């Protein structure tokens, strides 16, 4: 097995933030640590300024920044989750920008504990050394020393097992370590005096006290007062020697404390995270003394308003402060110093996107194009939403345009002042003031005839070319400079013009012309009996109009003649398909190769490759679009022109390096536009539509917010509805019932119902308990609003949920299978699988299916379904009667919580038992165990790649590839489940999908890889799992090693170490598996450094080789 | 709660809980049965049971299933662990020794293995084709343990009943046919004074117990114990933390999988539970239910290292949960004479290898289909798990 793991969207969970002078000693920075990347900001006055994103080799997991002395800006530390430790110092060597690493090297101990409550990363504040709290009983010390090049950390052996949580405090002489830690007395604080010269500890400054049983977090206090802040959940404590006072405020005893952030420089605000989104302010006053130190009065807490659920807080410049969220948008909100309204001084200003908890996934077209958009369950809690992923980039009821161009009046401005809008019988200019919309038709240009083309030829003097005539009229000397009537008077259905040359074909009569001011010549009138009905002249570049070697089409066969210009004699014949006229021809530039488009009536477009030096037509690539007519046209976008065409699915033909993209830009139809980059719409092309007049990432996220947890999604086709499992949080009222704590989408649902079994007959409910009420969702596909909320039973939770046709029944159905949980239950005893059937607007529940167990898992199986019931693999048929009835089941398995079929393949994947593969036997009637993979992995998600190959996810953020052991023999050795593939992805897979976002439409164009599977990870990534070819996984893997020997990481951290397959129990090298990032990145390195990798190996092996595989490796993701 | 762990995973990510497993499974404990299929009987020489002691899981790849087993008259055997089928399992039997077997052990991430018997030497085997390579030779009295660092897989030490602790190095030269120690620690255990169990914490750490003095000692290996002209001082030393006055002696030590934490079983019924990562000396858990009467009664880790199993004299196994020692253990009851060495197996959760003195090797599994569909009456399922009260 030979897969490719490609990102198609970089992860967007925030993780750690922090904030000081990187860039410069000047610029407020703001450094963001999502999981695997790093993001460096500057703070301007506007908000965040994007300066540099580099993606470290690992699991951000620490984050500091401090300045050692003789130093002018902050370096910054970072440690990763597999212990690779390393000092980072941003230098902006001129224009270019790039992070140089000043120490790296390993810390992980061979014996030792991994910590709980995570690993704690502190750095003194005299910034003399880095401790780190990685395991139990254990404080690394790593001394600062400009010499510790490799970072070499010595273990200080001490006391207290279990620790909280570690900070160094302020002021002290002498490096000074605080910590909370527990023994089975209760929690305490105690503080050491840790030194240098012995490498131990030292008693601290002051007694251990005996903190809150729950004291959670150390803040340091700083030089003003001293001391450290031991915030819990119900009490607020500061300690600084003989002083101690305490707070009890009941504001924080609703929820507990997490993340915490100083914002005055002497430690007199600090702000306060919490799991609800609160954000709390924590004062500090200040009582001076006749002749002492500042000492503080007491501590004093505010309610500053409700935020996202924050992960970490930054106070930044001025009053704006960043609120980094794991489970939703990362926002950045305001602290406005006068309440507003509702008691909240927080304002949000720029709420930034994060895919963040991807519970379930699905990949669906809804516009009918073969690209599906994915539709995620992204968001948790109160910040649960719907996310519309999809890949890729004014309606006013108007006559089909028969043309649009840019009617430049501004002497030089370039702004398109106003717009000659035409119709078949009619024409009205739009003129714009500016941002304006106004129709003043200009007394220049007559409204009677169709315009075919009214382009500018030079002096500033406009053309018009109407229907059966033409008039010349110049705009800004408002004189008729030329007005040559057309000779034929015919409809002038062909009008190019380019610069200062014009060469119209009026039907079927071509005319060699040397329009100029005041100079509109007929020198040539020659005439052919076939019908032109699109043609079009382009200088090859810089040159004023001269184009050499010119093409024209047929009708039988549209054969693209091409002449060489010195001889005009036959050199090859060319021959193409094709009997339907083509709706336009267009001449394309992107690159050094020129492609010659054919949009033909049906849609399907043939770039003939046209070059200066022969101009044949090359090969036949074709580009299947609708029937709808396709119009070819050059718009403006950078300082390399480019082409945009229209269509039922119009796309934006922006090629790449000897490629040609065919992405499809988010319209819904376009057969007309113009060229636009005016202030009103810089990035919105003038766009007409079919029948309106409208004026116009790579990967699009729409939002849907949910206010509540969303747990799994499916389609459903007939019904054009989609199936979100969100489950709201309610308080239990103090006289009963509960009571929701705000709106969500479940309960402002028009028509929502109540389930009302009587199967479980047969717990306690307390006032401050928090019970959860799981609901059932309809959602439209196209206005996404909630049709239907179907609550299910008190205490009924709800996992899994498929939307498939069962039995013989026609019609399309909506199982729902549920999980009674109570709390005292270890696990659930009592389910349900539950049948709706979206007949009209309801929800009507046709069986119900009593089970004993948790109904883990389901999927559709040949027209019958099967279940995971609680460590039990059941297949049920659907009865003509309308009920379930089991079949097949299987008693081999330990929480299987992951099913996946393909055929009568069942992928059985359990909690601790790795994957197991059973087959369905269709003349027995009974399961049967083909194989069963035997090392115990703790599976997050599985997959069934091929009839062989089964992709699987541990929980540790590992993926892997069983395959069938089919050299072997069937008694015991045919069983075996061998692993292959080996990485490490980085990231907790959650949900695995397939198709892909690119689309297919059946482009045949021999695809290197095979299959496509998107998976969803908690984080926010997405990913494109492929499967390539023994000879691509070679090349690839010889790629990648050479990429390694050359590319160097902003950490100094080896690939192979990273994707090293790693475990508690285990650690094996990546096999099987190439990374996609790493090949993706050949692209961008530069020539001679590209040398240097394709040097001394195909064949050749010579750099364009190597770029056309990865290109077309790229095209995937 | 087991159930709810699982749901918030997928929105809350992964939390640590302690232990190496991410989920608490304390719940599905009361499951474990063992199958009359597995109640393989260790026949001697002559042809009457003889009591199994000493009997561990592999650790080569793609055979991290195979369980070895020894017994009185030096019979060493491999079973099949996955298989089902009476004759099957015994893949691989020789005559070790003839004088016994005191330990077993496996050579890291290979198929060799080691035999301590009374015979007072060490012999080396090779699994994969049947041969003896060496048979290393130097102690005084019959061998009681064999360790081998999973850090370093071609060192190995004994602790014989003599009382004096070699390490040996395979490496070394053959010379004629028997290997020579390297290092070796004279009088270790000094107050009959035998060194019960010997253990590798690390490539150069070394743990060893006594059977009378009853303080844990913990050597390095770096320094040369041969030439010290005294008692050797050992570089940690875990006092005896009981309250009981009589001269006990452990008889188990079993480490974590990151080898922090220790567990070692006294003679006063207690599985102290020490560390080995910090200053505190002092046990931080004390397991107790059992009896451990005899030296021979041993225990092993779950490979999450999150439950502990020992054996005891009370003809039942028991298991409690590593986090929360008051909770009463489950007893795997089914035996008729006293438990010794139990195995849990590190590669697979499910399978606890219970090694027994009723001339019984039981392999006992998890049941999670309890209900079923047939019973089968008490003929298929030879064992029972349940929680003591």
């Amino acid at each position: 097995s030979y897969n490719y793991v490609v990102t198609a969207q970089k992860p967007t969970a925030v993780n750690g933030c922090v904030t000081g002078h990187f860039t410069s000693a000047e610029d407020l920075n703001l450094l963001i640590a999502k999981n695997t990347r790093l993001e460096i900001y500057v703070v301007t006055a506007e908000g965040l300024r994007p300066v540099k994103e580099v993606g470290m080799y690992g699991k951000i997991a620490v984050m500091e920044l401090f300045r050692p002395k003789g130093e002018s800006k902050d370096l910054l530390f970072i440690l990763t989750a597999k212990y690779n430790a390393c000092i980072l110092e941003y230098k902006q060597s001129g224009e270019s920008i790039d992070i140089i690493t000043r120490a790296h090297g390993n810390v992980q101990d061979r014996i030792g504990r991994p910590s709980e409550t995570g690993i704690i990363g502190i750095i003194d504040p005299e910034c003399r050394m880095i401790g780190l709290r990685l395991y139990d009983g254990l404080f690394k010390v790593i001394p600062l020393d400009r010499d510790n090049k490799e970072l070499k950390a010595f273990n200080i052996r001490l006391e207290e097992l279990h620790v909280i949580d570690v900070k160094f405090l302020y002021g002290c002489q002498a490096p000074t370590i605080c910590f909370v830690y527990q023994d089975p007395q209760g929690r305490h604080v105690k503080t050491y005096e840790v030194s240098l010269r012995e490498k131990e500890f030292n008693k601290g400054p002051w007694k251990q006290e005996n903190v809150e049983a729950e004291a959670s977090m150390v803040i340091a206090v700083p030089e003003p007062f001293g001391g450290a802040i031991i915030i819990g959940q119900e009490s607020i404590t500061y300690h600084n020697g003989d002083k101690y006072l305490a707070i009890a405020p009941p504001i924080i005893k609703q929820s507990t404390i997490v993340c915490h952030n100083r914002v005055d420089p002497n430690g007199s605000r600090y702000l306060l995270g919490d799991m609800e989104g609160r954000l709390f302010m924590l004062l500090l006053e200040k009582e001076e003394q006749m002749d002492g130190t500042v000492t503080l009065k007491d501590l004093r807490v505010e309610l500053l308003g409700e935020t996202s659920i924050a992960e970490c807080l930054t106070y930044l410049d001025n009053g704006v402060v960043f609120v980094g969220s794991r489970l939703g948008d990362s926002q950045l909100v305001k602290l406005n110093v006068d309440s507003n309204e509702q008691g909240s001084y927080v304002v949000a200003m720029e709420t930034f996107t994060n895919l963040g908890p991807i519970v379930d996934m699905c990949v669906v077209d809804l516009e009918r194009q073969g690209q599906g958009q994915l539709v995620t369950c992204s968001g948790a809690f109160k910040e649960g939403s719907l996310r519309i992923i999809r890949n890729g980039i004014a309606s006013i009821d108007l006559p089909g345009i028969k043309g649009l161009w840019p009617l430049r009046s501004d002497p030089n401005r370039e702004t398109d002042d106003t717009l000659v809008l035409s119709f078949v019988g009619q024409t009205r200019v739009l003129m714009l003031n500016g941002e304006e919309v106004e129709e003043t038709e200009l007394m220049g240009f007559v409204d009677d005839q169709q315009t075919f083309f009214c382009g500018n030829v030079a002096h500033q003097q406009l053309i018009q070319i109407t229907s059966a005539s033409v008039r010349l009229v110049s705009q800004e000397p408002k004189a008729l400079v030329s007005e040559w009537k057309e000779p034929q008077a015919k409809n002038i259905s062909v009008a190019s013009c380019n610069s200062s040359q014009v060469v119209v074909a009026v039907g079927r009569a071509l005319y060699y012309l040397q329009i100029h001011p005041q100079e509109l010549r007929q020198i040539s009138h020659t005439e052919m009996e076939h019908e032109v009905a699109c043609l079009d002249i382009t200088p090859l570049g810089d040159s004023n109009g001269l184009s050499p070697l010119c093409a024209i089409g047929l009708w039988t066969d549209i054969s693209a003649r091409i002449l060489k210009l010195p001889s005009f004699e036959l050199l090859h014949k060319e021959m193409l398909g094709g009997e339907i006229i083509p709706r336009s021809i267009l001449m394309t530039t992107f690159e050094s190769s020129h492609y010659l488009l054919c949009a033909l009536g049906d849609g399907a477009l043939f770039y003939f490759g046209l070059n200066i030096e022969t101009g044949l037509l090359s090969d036949r690539k074709k580009v299947t679009l609708g029937t709808q007519p396709t119009v070819l046209r050059t718009f403006r976008s950078l300082s390399t022109t480019n082409v945009f065409a229209c269509s039922d699915r119009p796309t934006v033909i922006y090629s790449s390096n000897h490629k040609l993209v065919f992405s499809n830009v988010n319209l819904k139809e376009v057969n007309y536009m113009c060229p636009l980059n005016s202030d009103g719409y810089p990035d919105s092309l003038a766009l007409a539509n079919n029948s309106t007049l409208t004026i116009g990432q790579k990967l699009h996220i729409r939002t849907v917010p949910l206010y509540e947890s969303p747990r799994k999604i499916c389609y459903q086709e007939v019904s054009q509805c989609f199936g979100v499992l969100s489950s709201r949080i309610e308080v239990q009222d103090t006289s009963g019932g509960t009571t929701a704590l705000r709106p969500s989408a479940s309960t402002q649902a028009l028509s929502s119902s109540v389930s009302s079994s009587k199967l479980f007959s047969s717990h306690e409910t307390s006032f401050g308990e928090e019970v959860e009420v799981h609901n059932l969702l309809i959602i439209d596909q196209h206005t996404f609003e909630v049709l239907h909320a179907h609550q299910f039973l008190q205490n009924e939770y709800a996992l899994s949920l498929v939307s498939c046709k069962l039995g013989k029944d026609p019609n399309t159905y909506f199982i729902v299978g549920t999980a009674m949980v109570y709390p005292e239950e270890a696990e659930p005893k009592q389910g349900r699988i539950v049948v709706f059937q979206y007949s009209d607007g309801k929800l009507q529940t046709v069986a119900e299916k009593e089970v004993k167990g948790a109904v883990y898992s389901m999927v559709e199986f040949n027209g019958k379904l099967l279940a995971s019931i609680n460590s039990t693999v059941r297949l049920y048929e659907w009865t003509t009667e309308k009920e379930l009835r089991t079949e097949c089941n299987h008693y081999n398995n330990i929480m299987a919580l992951y099913l996946k079929t393909k055929g009568d393949f069942i992928l059985v994947g359990d909690l601790m038992r790795s994957v197991l593969l059973l087959a369905y036997k269709p003349m027995e009637g009974n399961f049967e165990e083909i194989a069963r993979d035997f090392n115990p992995n703790w599976m997050s998600a599985v997959e069934i790649l091929d009839d062989d190959n089964f992709l699987g996810a541990e929980n540790a953020f590992n993926l892997f590839v069983c395959q069938k052991d089919s050299a072997a023999t069937t008694d015991e050795e045919r069983q075996h489940l061998q692993e292959v593939g080996l990485f490490h992805l980085g990231e907790f897979v959650n949900v695995f999908c397939h198709g892909s976002l690119v689309m297919q439409n059946l482009g045949e164009t021999s695809t290197p890889t095979q299959g496509s599977v998107l998976f969803g990870t908690v984080n926010g990534m997405i990913g494109l799992v492929t499967s390539l070819s023994e000879s691509w996984y070679n090349l690839l893997l010889d790629m990648q090693n050479r990429l390694n020997k050359v590319i160097k990481s902003v950490g100094k951290i080896e690939h192979s170490f990273w994707r090293s397959f790693h475990t508690e129990r285990k650690t094996e090298p990546a096999t099987g598996f190439i990374d996609g990032d790493l090949i993706e990145s050949f692209l961008d390195i530069s020539r001679p450094k590209m040398q240097e990798v394709v040097a001394n190996l195909k064949r050749e092996a010579t750099a364009d080789d190597l770029i056309k595989v990865v290109e077309e490796l790229t095209r995937i993701h | 709660m087991l159930f709810n762990s699982v749901l918030r995973q997928p929105q809350l990510g992964v939390l640590r809980n302690g232990w190496s497993s991410q989920y608490p499974l304390q719940s599905l404990l009361t499951g474990y049965q063992c199958s009359g299929n597995d109640e393989h009987t260790s026949y001697g020489e002559t042809g009457v049971p003889v009591p199994p002691f000493g009997c561990t899981f592999s650790s080569a790849p793609n055979m991290e299933h195979v369980l070895a087993v020894a017994n009185e008259e030096g019979f060493v055997r491999l079973y099949n662990t996955e298989s089902q089928s009476f004759r099957k399992k015994c893949f691989k039997e020789w005559m070790a020794h003839w004088n016994a077997v005191f330990d077993l052990a496996w050579v890291p991430g290979e198929l060799k293995l080691v035999t301590a018997a009374g015979d007072q030497t060490a012999k080396f085997w090779d699994v994969k084709a049947g041969e003896l390579i060496g048979t290393c030779k130097g102690h005084q009295c019959s061998l009681k343990s064999v360790a081998f660092s999973k850090f370093e897989k071609a060192v190995f030490c004994t602790g014989g009943r003599d009382g004096n602790i070699m390490v040996w190095d395979t490496r070394c030269n053959k010379k004629d046919g028997f290997y020579r120690q390297v290092n070796q620690i004279s009088g270790a255990h000094n107050t009959q004074q035998s060194v019960t169990v010997v253990l590798f914490q690390d490539e150069n750490t070394l743990v060893s117990a006594g059977a009378v003095d009853g303080i844990i000692k913990v050597w390095d290996l770096r320094k040369n114990y041969t030439a010290y002209r005294q008692e050797p001082i050992a570089s940690k030393s875990f006092l005896y933390p009981g309250s009981s006055t009589r001269k006990l002696g452990y008889s188990s030590l079993i480490l974590d999988s990151t080898g922090s934490t220790l567990f070692a079983n006294c003679t006063d019924d207690n599985i102290y539970m020490f560390n080995m990562t910090g200053l505190k000396t002092s046990p931080v858990a004390i397991f107790n239910g059992h009896q451990n009467s005899t030296f021979y009664v041993k225990s092993s880790l779950s490979p999450d290292d999150q439950f502990l199993v020992s054996g005891s004299s009370d003809e039942a196994a028991y298991i409690w949960k590593v986090s929360t020692p008051w909770q009463p253990p489950t007893v795997l009851l089914g035996h008729s004479q006293e438990v010794t060495s139990v195995c849990w197996c590190p590669s697979d959760f499910t399978k606890i290898a219970t090694c027994s003195d009723d001339n019984t090797l039981k392999i006992w599994r998890l049941n999670r289909g309890l209900e079923e569909k047939p019973g089968g009456d008490k003929l298929s399922t030879v064992g029972w798990a349940s929680q003591k009260k």
